[PDB]
């Protein structure tokens, strides 16, 4: 354990003179992994450190193909770390292909991508030979995981190389746009809608748009741009009856749920008959609960097992809430 | 209920932990 702990450390540190001494010793071979059957060779490439890479390949023959238990190679760390000299050695020198995969089908241009390392992806489409057409078993491309990340430079890169991505579904029916407004990038999500002339309308399986993921996750630029300027409406509804306003007051989004009211969102039952008030009560979002009450809410509403929402909220012990809507009831 | 929907992930959890602990 002690030989392991050093060669991974020094892996990480460049520290090449104590690898040497570790071969010198015969303490460095193939099965001295990590707990994620990670090698010495994972640990210089995550880490950029080339030289101790190649010493590691070249002298001690510790395979540059190597994997870790989910499948990872030390390439698929120098793409995720964004560490292109590594990277560039592993698929020349090294004999990495560069479609290799991961376990769950993931290229070093979709990890490149995920991680936001534009640099990578570029020399990746356009020395590397890296194929922008590939999906992952979830159905992910590259551009879907550079668009959750953000990383403009990036999507710019796929989109050029691979445009029929723009409007591609995952297997549970994201699209790059609706993967860049649940991760809250505005920039991106006017890109994909204003340049590549993505759908804003295009859903995911359970029926959520876009505007529902912005709203869930409370990046309000986003939801306020999409509702001002790519004619999205903030009355649709997801396959349970959920209009944007559920999602923000469930999980808290007062400044999305806020800006909603303020422009004339309706406070409506989904197909279980909750409004958001029962999603905010339910899960003891205080601040939503008096935002919606002070606009209007329908105290009295039950849902379709006959509950309140401050009746949601004492069975689940938010307390706060239920003592806060039930005077507010008696006014 | 609705809280707890979690977003949509393009990986498994199993591979984003490995991922992250890349750092």
């Amino acid at each position: 354990a002690m030989a392991l702990e050093q060669a991974l450390q020094a892996a990480r540190r460049g520290d090449l003179d104590v690898l040497r001494s570790l071969h010198a010793a015969g303490l460095l071979g193939p099965s001295l992994r990590d707990s994620l059957d990670a090698l010495p060779v994972h640990h210089a490439a995550r880490s950029g450190k080339l030289h101790c890479l190649r010493y590691l390949v070249e002298e001690v023959a510790l395979p540059a193909v190597s994997r870790a238990r989910n499948g990872a190679t030390p390439a698929h760390d120098a793409a995720a770390t964004g560490y292109l000299s590594c990277l560039q050695w592993l698929l020349t020198q090294g004999g990495c292909r560069v479609q290799e995969k991961d376990n769950s089908g993931a290229t070093v241009l979709h990890l490149a991508a995920r991680f936001g390392h534009p640099d990578v992806v570029k020399w990746l489409l356009y020395q590397g030979g890296a194929n922008s057409a590939i999906t992952t078993d979830t159905g992910a491309l590259p551009i879907h995981y550079a668009a959750a990340k953000g990383d403009l430079p990036s999507l710019k890169l796929l989109v050029g190389h691979y445009p029929e991505g723009v409007n591609a579904q995952t297997n549970n029916g994201a699209t790059p746009l609706y993967l860049a407004c649940q991760e809250g990038h505005l920039e991106v999500t006017k890109y994909l809608v204003q340049e590549c002339s993505a759908d804003p309308h295009l859903r995911a399986q359970d029926g959520m748009t876009p505007l529902h993921a912005a709203a869930q996750m409370g990046h309000n630029p986003v939801l306020v741009w999409l509702v001002s300027f790519a004619d999205v409406s903030f009355s649709e509804q997801d396959h349970d009856g959920a209009t944007a306003m559920h999602f923000a007051a469930s999980r808290g989004h007062t400044k999305v749920l806020s800006w909603l009211l303020l422009h004339g969102a309706e406070i409506s039952q989904d197909l279980w008959g909750g409004t958001p008030l029962h999603d905010a009560a339910e899960n003891g979002e205080l601040e939503c609960c008096q935002i919606l009450a002070v606009n209007g809410a329908g105290l009295d509403v039950r849902d379709h097992d006959g509950y309140t929402a401050a009746d949601l909220a004492e069975f689940n012990g938010h307390t706060h809430c239920s003592r806060y809507l039930r005077t507010v009831q008696t006014l | 209920r609705r809280r707890c929907q979690q977003p949509k992930m393009l990986s498994s959890p199993e591979d984003t932990m490995y991922y992250n602990q890349l750092n």
